[PDB]
């Protein structure tokens, strides 16, 4: 198979500013008519991938000249004049020289916002929760920027690996911004074996972490 | 190529197979042939292209990575073609897409017939329908506080959640749901709101899980 | 190229 390479993973972007992306291919993708056989797509946030670039450089209808696509035999780059906000979503490059079709592995375009520090809030099991056998504790990072942030759990006192899931929304159409949820799970009479509860985030908002905690009971 | 849908169970246990319809909406005519694929992609990662067959033959291109456990064909008669896969793996749940692509001659330029469906979303599991519990999250924070409600333990995606039967929308955050390693599914919903309103407002949160015909609502109040 | 249709 022909191994597509792209880069970056995941691109922020101030809005008016130029955006590049990078795409390799294993092998040339010229083919015996001497076209090159590379297709860019774009995927939107909650839609299907489509055609945005094809054959290196070609626009498709309704594409507007801010894209552009260059490249030689094996080296590929999508550049974007100056980033808009309805240029957001996945980027991908394809290869179709040869089977396998292969794809590059993605490229995030997102809006960069300025920085927004997140607001934090703790939420202690309900009683029906703790009746249930296993528990799950909530720790809330609210309308933020970038995506970048730590949630350490924190034990009466003393730091908490593992027993803990990560849960992000995409950046919000309205105001650009992230919110993320942390949930501490543990069987109950470990929950009751325990006296304070606590999440301390931190974030490039914030001059120092941020600590929001509870006493069981 | 004017338009393209698919169908198929949405939840599909490994032992069985998993079998996708996509029906072809063809548009202006022409003449030579289209190449119709079958694409798919694991939640939060890229595309993998799978196998595919010109509309004009019955000869069917396919992925090696794919263990030969794939099996595509189409029948224009019946303007369709067919994905069907087994054995499975909790590695194939994925959206899948199928793409029909052409160059195009018929115009003063060359340009391009390009056309996606919009997908279904396939979960591979032995997990039993099950219906989720809900817990309402109340304020442990002196301007605005946040309430919210966590939904847990529920197979399979996906559920729906609104706030006072979907009159609060302002505010709301209803967190993507992660696979726990018992198979089943647990998500949050969170609001913010005036601290001042909570002694006026009532606060509902409407939970709708219909694979297990569950509907909950729970008041949350401090 | 492979995987394309031709249109005329």
């Amino acid at each position: 198979d022909i191994v597509m390479t792209q880069t970056p993973l995941s691109l922020p972007v101030t809005p008016g500013e130029p955006a590049s992306i990078s795409c390799r291919s294993s092998q040339s993708l010229l083919d015996s008519d001497g076209n090159t056989c590379l297709d860019w797509f774009l995927q939107k946030p909650g839609q299907s991938p489509q055609l945005l670039i094809y054959d290196v450089s070609n626009r498709v209808s309704g594409v507007p000249d801010r894209f552009s696509g260059s490249g030689s035999d094996t080296d590929f780059t999508l550049k974007i004049s100056r980033v808009e906000a309805e240029d957001v979503g996945v980027y991908y490059c394809m290869q179709f020289v040869e089977f396998p079709l292969t794809f590059g592995g993605g490229t995030k375009v997102e809006i960069r916002r300025t920085v927004a520090a997140p607001s934090v809030f703790i939420f202690p099991p309900s009683e029906d929760q703790v009746k249930s056998g296993t528990v799950s504790v909530v720790c809330l990072l609210n309308n933020f920027y970038p995506r970048e942030a730590s949630v350490k759990w924190k034990v009466d006192g003393a730091l908490k690996t593992g027993n803990s899931q990560e849960s992000v929304t995409e950046q919000d159409s309205k105001d650009n911004t992230y919110s993320l949820s942390s949930t501490l799970t543990l069987s109950s009479t470990e929950y009751q074996s325990h006296k304070v509860y606590a999440c301390e985030v931190t974030h490039q908002g914030l001059s120092s972490p941020v600590t929001k905690s509870f006493n069981r009971g | 190529q004017v338009q393209l849908v698919e169908s198929g169970p949405g939840v599909v246990k490994p032992s069985e197979t998993l079998s996708l319809t996509c029906v072809v909406s063809g548009g202006t005519p022409g003449r030579g042939f289209l190449y119709w694929s079958w694409v798919r992609q694991p939640p939060g990662k890229g595309l993998e292209w799978i196998g595919g067959t010109a509309t004009n033959t019955d000869i069917t291109d396919y992925n090696p990575s794919l263990k030969s456990r794939a099996a595509i064909s189409k029948d224009t008669s019946r303007n369709q073609f067919l994905l069907n896969l087994k054995p499975l793996t909790a590695g194939d749940t994925a959206v899948y897409y199928c793409t029909s692509r052409a160059k195009d001659y018929r115009g003063p330029s060359y340009s391009r017939i390009d056309v996606w469906g919009p997908g279904v979303l396939v979960t591979v599991s032995s997990a039993s329908t099950k219906g989720p519990s809900v817990f309402p999250l109340a304020p442990s924070s002196e301007s605005t506080a946040a309430l919210g409600c966590l939904v847990k333990d529920y197979f399979p995606e996906p559920v729906t959640v609104s706030w006072n039967s979907g009159s609060l929308t302002s505010g709301v955050h209803t967190f993507p749901a992660v696979l726990q390693s018992s198979g089943l599914y647990s998500l949050s919903s969170v609001v913010t709101v005036p601290s001042s309103s909570l002694g006026t407002q009532t606060y509902v949160c409407n939970v709708n899980h219909k694979p297990s015909n569950t509907k909950v609502d729970k008041r949350v109040e401090i | 190229a492979v995987g394309i249709g031709a249109v005329f």
